[PDB]
């Protein structure tokens, strides 16, 4: 749990669970980091969907935010918005960790 | 085809309705253009329901398409939950402006 160099992936959308826990090669796969990169370069048309194996033992993942806005903006707005957004997401995660997780706000920030 | 893609991309409408449901949706993957009026929406009620404010719901909710909108309604006891509506046409600010002019 401290480290995991292999990544679980899906090949397409709509994979049933019964294939997911059974590790069906036609829908799911496990990729080593270097081997995952090699597969990506060697398959420019590959459809890959990163996921996890078992939430009971490996629920710990890095923090990631997705923003998909149907509006094309210039670079200046892009940069000011990204810096501001990381500022407020840091504030929110620190506030929640201090409230419940008991973590130090400065450390996570 | 139970969905008419003349209003909004089905993915965006599903994103909106999921955003309304603060609780996690269990079978989000299987909602397509040919089943969204049929399969009940089973929800993992970790948090209070975003519509009825209760601890959980005995029965799953369901979606209907009507008048260019999505009606969200609970199965079993109807009065036990609040009916919800998702619109698909008009910038909300344009509706507000139409109402304000409408007042003269
Ligand atoms: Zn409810």
């Amino acid at each position: 749990i401290r480290g995991n160099d292999v990544i679980f992936v899906l090949k397409t959308i709509g994979v049933p669970s019964a294939c997911r826990q059974n590790e069906d090669p036609r829908f799911v796969e496990a990729f080593k980091c270097d081997e995952l990169e090699r597969y990506i370069d060697n398959n420019p048309e590959c459809t890959l969907f990163e996921s996890l194996r078992d939430e009971e033992a490996y629920s710990i993942v890095r923090i990631f935010m997705d923003v998909d806005l149907d509006a094309c903006l210039d670079e200046i707005d892009y940069l000011t918005a990204i810096q501001d957004f990381i500022i407020e997401v840091s504030n929110c995660v620190a506030r929640f960790a201090f409230t419940e997780c008991g973590a130090i706000h400065e450390n996570v920030i | 085809k139970l969905w008419e893609p003349g209003f909004i991309s089905f993915e965006d409408a599903i994103k909106r309705v999921s955003k309304i449901f603060i609780n996690s949706i269990i079978n989000f993957n299987d909602l397509d253009e040919n089943n969204f009026t049929t399969v009940p929406l089973v929800i993992d009620y970790v948090t209070p329901c975003a519509l009825c404010k209760k601890r959980s719901h005995k029965h799953p909710h369901q979606l209907s398409l009507e008048n260019g909108a999505i009606r969200i309604y609970k199965t079993g006891n109807p009065h036990s939950c609040k009916v919800k509506i998702v619109p698909l046409d008009g910038n909300k600010l344009f509706n507000i402006a139409q109402r304000i002019l409408d007042t003269n």
